[PDB]
């Protein structure tokens, strides 16, 4: 899913990862929270929040 | 100013 970000967000914990408001995400899994997407930037992959991103499969 | 965060534990 091509995940594209709205907002500024900065990581809380060390499973979660940042991205800038306009950063191009890579949805490589999502199926437990309605809340938390596992993505890819910047080399690395993690939890981001959906309501920080708007969706685009 | 982004919205809240959601709680990250199911």
């Amino acid at each position: 899913m091509e995940a594209i970000a709205k907002y500024d967000f900065k990581a809380t914990a060390d499973d979660e990862l940042s991205f800038k408001r306009g950063d191009i995400l890579k949805v490589l899994n999502e199926e437990c929270d309605q809340n938390w997407y596992k993505a890819e930037l910047n080399g690395k992959d993690g939890f981001i929040p959906k309501n920080y991103i708007e969706m685009k499969p | 100013v982004p919205p809240p965060v959601p709680p990250r534990r199911r």
